[PDB]
DNA sequence: GCATGGCGCCCGAACAGGGACTG
DNA sequence: CAGTCCCTGTTCGGGCGCCAT
């Protein structure tokens, strides 16, 4: 059982001692579950008795399997990782079944107990002692140093995990044409072999184990479209995840709506169009888990329609390296974004969902052009190619975009999939003044200690607009004075202002916003046929700006 | 193979890299693990566990004309802290005339640095994981032996061997000096190129006697001049035209102390109409020649100093040229450089970008021998995820992002 | 006086840096 | 000018999802 591989040499952070935390009451029917453990253990050499002389002492407890039947063994050595050599975790993004090779014949494989089957570090077992009780708790019970890997320590995994890859690198030097997916004690095997082959180079596997110490009992799969491995369903030739129940209860809490986000944005992968934008922007606010909190008018209509696209059944497809990868994107609601990535017209490998707002004022070719962004740095660790896009946008709106636009950017192989709605940039501004218009000198100012503040224009013809402010900002007056002449105006409109705040935010183009009065700005802006904009210095001798600026005073 | 090992002293309390590992392609990820194992096997790197608490990140680049995968380390975050370490115990030094040349070549003796076994305690620091598509396997984990490939601390080490090495080319040859940076040499010459890029594949020869054999391209200091900025000139100045000049005659005034404007604004008193035509007067002409001409010397009272980092900050411009500058102190520039396309059917932001930074820390190198920050014009996004895909060099520099957009009309072009 | 690791989503707290105003 | 205030954007931590112990 123990013995077979080397010891990985772990330090406790130097300067400090080891754990000496007393252990907690615990529930009387555990206790008897518990100490029912830990003699079978102490039996196999799993764990070892210990005398006076060991002053270290660390809580635990217990909880049922995923069955009910059989229980873990838990640890809490939460004084003990703060103690402990801070590891690097060798365990990286989890697998995808979509990125899976379709193979002959295949089989997946468990360990029973796994992390009681690595031998670990040997001076370093003296601070792993936990203290159980007696059963009534009248005289102190056994203490045992857990003699094996612990199941709560601070990177119990990342040990397991690499000497879970020593062991099979033997056998992938022989066997390098087979498949071995390796998550913790779960591997998932197979190749295009043959049924008699096949099950002895299983038992040849099993073998190997056994030998290097890893029993693997009979709860290996029989060779069904009823395949469970890392929570899902695959079939033969589809795959689906894990029969997913959505909660239902008449009222809903700040924690009880987290189990359901967190639930429902695991069928993003399967699932397309499942959104969450409003259903979430309820969790705003820094509130406790327990609180009570009645749903929006738009959230009950997601999560209403969210609870009819779970009823409808759907499977994905498996990945094949000789045809070509395709990811279609669509856009949703407001900010939303939904994708499906494919490589046969109608079979799926793995739908999503990107919504985020990345800055203040953004655009919908901008949120575009990261959504296009986060699916290929995403696409890039599943299978090692950035695939080809249809996007929904004319190729003639994309060339505008970074041809009179700073900062740069690109997007890949991409065509137009005109599929409503589509994506386009609205209004546009004019690169050279306009003749014919009236030339609005904009401008604003707010005082720091009053926050009131007056903001106005002047133009050409004689006009003047300034009114005052309760709680404005400086910076906020300057881009009110631009608000001003876009009411003020015509179709054709000539703007000049102070302050690049004001000029920034307009010269990038944007569509939604968080500020209210730029998300009016816009509405302006799309109406009017022409809009020029200029620039120029603040306190300067230019003319113009010379008066307005004069005319915020006080 | 040689020596004996090299102690490598670490500043107090600090500690080492912890940078974690971006996901790669099948293309370079199948590059790697041989690239690994051809290592593994010649005992240039060992493998290691989690015991490790250290990382740095690994890629393959295919450089032009080769199609030999070379595997790079991102040492970027490492040599900051051995700072003290390959600057001032074992500095490489710096030829004043270097730039001073017509042309010099790129040498490539990445290889080179395999004889040399690291310290024993500091091989801890140097450790790298080599992730599994979709996460097949956990990303196995490897750690260096022999001198790192990247690492500035390299060639500090290597720098007694290598200067016996070139003993003879650099002794009978008085007119030819040579830099050695990073894991590539620099070679730069005076005379004709016919007999120039013969006495390249010379010395190509000698190296190979001891085991260097990596095949670089021409480039000429001399070939490059300063652009400072051009105040348009037309018939017709329209008031909208007066007001960006000043703009642009405004930013100047931070740069250069004898520009005046006040005679120039005269004209503008008065809420005028955009598109109105204005006819210059006698004091605006001698005003425009008078700015024309102090827009010729570069800012005087501006020298190069070591002892502060080196910025770069580039400006896209459209039809797919760029600009860019290098300053030391905000506005004290020291270089106004301007990149050109590489012609046209190649329409890509990301690919030119990539190109003018190596094109500009090159000439960092070169003329001084430090690389610059580079304040990129572009999304920590948009950037992170093509930044290897186009990329043709030995050596990763330091940056940050600006996201700030031009005022007048871009006070360069 | 109720655990670990990995990746993911979402969200407000903290930290950072650049431009414009002020005694 | 050194010191304040705004505004934006990035990075951190916390809880949940799922996988595994």
């Amino acid at each position: 059982p123990i013995s077979p591989i080397e010891t990985v040499p772990v330090k406790l952070k130097p300067g400090m001692d080891g754990p000496k935390v007393k252990q907690w009451p615990l529930t009387e029917e555990k206790i008897k579950a518990l100490v029912e453990i830990c003699t079978e253990l102490e039996k196999e050499g799993k764990i070892s008795k210990i005398g006076p002389e060991n002053p270290y002492n660390t809580p635990v407890f217990a909880i049922k399997k995923k069955n009910s039947t059989r229980w873990r063994k838990l640890v809490d050595f939460r004084e003990l990782n703060k103690r402990t050599q801070d590891f690097w975790e060798v365990q990286l993004g989890i697998p995808h079944p979509a990125g899976l090779k379709k193979k002959k014949s295949v089989t997946v494989l468990d360990v029973g107990d796994a992390y009681f089957s690595v031998p670990l570090d040997e001076d370093f077992r003296k601070y792993t002692a936990f203290t159980i009780p007696s059963i009534n708790n009248e005289t102190p019970g056994i203490r045992y140093q857990y003699n094996v890997l612990p199941q709560g320590w601070k990177g119990s995994p990342a040990i397991f995990q690499s000497s879970m890859t020593k062991i099979l690198e033997p056998f992938k030097k022989q066997n390098p044409d087979i498949v071995i997916y390796q998550y913790m004690d779960d591997l998932y095997v197979g190749s295009d072999l043959e049924i008699g082959q096949h099950r002895t180079k299983i038992e040849e596997l099993r073998q190997h184990l056994l030998r290097w110490g890893l029993y693997t009992p009979d709860q290996k799969h029989q060779k069904e479209p009823p395949f469970l491995w890392m929570g899902y369903e695959l079939h033969p030739d589809k795959w689906t995840v894990q029969p997913i129940v959505l909660p239902e209860k008449d009222s809903w809490t700040v924690n009880d709506i987290c189990k359901l986000v967190g639930k429902l944005n695991w069928a993003s992968q399967i699932y397309p169009g499942i959104k969450v934008r409003q259903l979430s922007k309820l969790l705003r606010g820094t509130k406790a888990l327990t609180e009570v909190i009645p749903l929006t008018e738009e959230a009950e209509l997601e999560l209403a329609e969210n609870r009819e696209i779970l009823k409808e059944p759907v499977h994905g497809v498996y990945y094949d390296p000789s045809k070509d990868l395709i990811a279609e994107i669509q856009k949703q609601g407001q900010g939303q974004w939904t994708y499906q990535i494919y490589q046969e017209p109608f079979k799926n490998l793995k739908t999503g969902k990107y919504a985020r707002m990345r800055g203040a004022h953004t655009n919908d070719v901008k949120q575009l052009t990261e959504a296009v962004q986060k699916i290929t740095t995403e696409s890039i660790v599943i299978w090692g190619k950035t695939p080809k896009f249809k996007l929904p946008i004319q190729k003639e709106t994309w060339e505008t975009w970074w041809t009179e636009y700073w900062q740069a950017t690109w997007i890949p192989e991409w065509e137009f999939v005109n599929t409503p709605p589509l994506v386009k940039l609205w209004y546009q501004l004019e690169k050279e003044p306009i003749v014919g218009a009236e030339t609005f000198y904009v401008d604003g100012a707010a005082n720091r200690e009053t926050k009131l503040g007056k903001a106005g224009y002047v133009t050409n013809k004689g006009r003047q607009k300034v009114v005052p402010l309760t709680n404005t900002t400086n910076q906020k007056t300057e881009l009110q004075a631009i608000y001003l002449a876009l009411q003020d105006s015509g179709l054709e409109v000539n703007i000049v202002t102070d302050s690049q705040y004001a000029l920034g935010i307009i010269q990038a183009q944007p569509d939604k916003s968080e500020s209210e009065l730029v998300n009016q700005i816009i509405e302006q802006l799309i109406k009017k046929e022409k809009v020029y904009l200029a620039w120029v210095p603040a306190h300067k001798g230019i003319g113009g700006n010379e008066q307005v600026d004069k005319l915020v005073s006080a | 193979s040689p020596i004996e090992t090299v102690p490598v002293k670490l500043k107090p309390g600090m500690d080492g890299p912890k940078v974690k590992q971006w996901p790669l392609t099948e293309e370079k990820i199948k590059a790697l693990v041989e690239i690994c194992t051809e290592m593994e096997k010649e005992g240039k790197i060992s493998k290691i566990g989690p015991e490790n608490p250290y990382n740095t990140p690994v890629f393959a680049i295919k450089k032009k004309d080769s199609t030999k995968w070379r595997k790079l380390v991102d040492f970027r975050e490492l040599n900051k802290r051995t700072q003290d370490f390959w600057e001032v115990q074992l500095g490489i030094p710096h030829p004043a005339g270097l730039k001073k040349k017509k042309s010099v070549t790129v040498l490539d003796v990445g290889d080179a640095y395999f004889s040399v076994p690291l310290d024993e305690d500091f091989r801890k620091y140097t450790a790298f994981t080599i992730p599994s598509i979709n996460n097949e396997t956990p990303g196995i984990r490897y750690q260096y032996n022999v001198l790192p490939q990247g690492w500035k601390g390299s060639p500090a080490i290597f720098q007694s061997s290598m200067t016996k090495i070139l003993e003879p080319f650099k002794k009978q040859n008085p007119d030819i000096v040579i830099y050695q940076y990073m894991d590539d040499l620099y070679v730069g010459s005076d005379l004709e190129i016919g007999q120039h890029r013969t006495k390249i594949e010379e010395l190509r020869q000698h190296l190979l006697r001891w085991g260097l054999t990596t095949p670089g391209y021409e480039l000429h200091p001399d070939k490059w001049t300063v652009q400072p900025i051009v105040l348009p000139e037309k018939d017709s100045w329209t008031v909208n035209d007066i007001q960006k000049l000043v703009g642009k005659l405004n930013w100047a005034s931070q740069i250069y102390p004898g520009i005046k404007v006040r005679q120039l604004s005269k004209l503008l008193r008065g809420t005028k109409a955009l598109t109105e035509v204005i006819p210059l007067t006698e004091e605006a002409e001698l005003e425009l020649a008078e700015n024309r001409e102090i827009l010729k010397e570069p800012v005087h009272g501006v020298y190069y100093d070591p002892s502060k980092d080196l910025i770069a900050e580039i400006q896209k411009q459209g039809q797919g040229q760029w600009t860019y500058q290098i300053y030391q102190e905000p506005f004290k520039n020291l270089k106004t450089g301007k990149y050109a396309r590489m012609r046209g059917a190649h329409t890509n932001d990301v690919k030119q970008l990539t190109e003018a930074v190596q094109k500009i820390t090159t000439e960092s190198i070169v003329i001084w021998g430090k690389t610059p920050k580079f304040k990129l014009p572009i999304q920590k996004e948009t950037w992170e995820t093509w930044w290897t895909e186009y990329w043709q060099a030995t050596w990763i520099p330091e940056w940050e992002f600006v996201n700030t957009p031009p005022l007048v009309k871009l006070w360069y072009q």
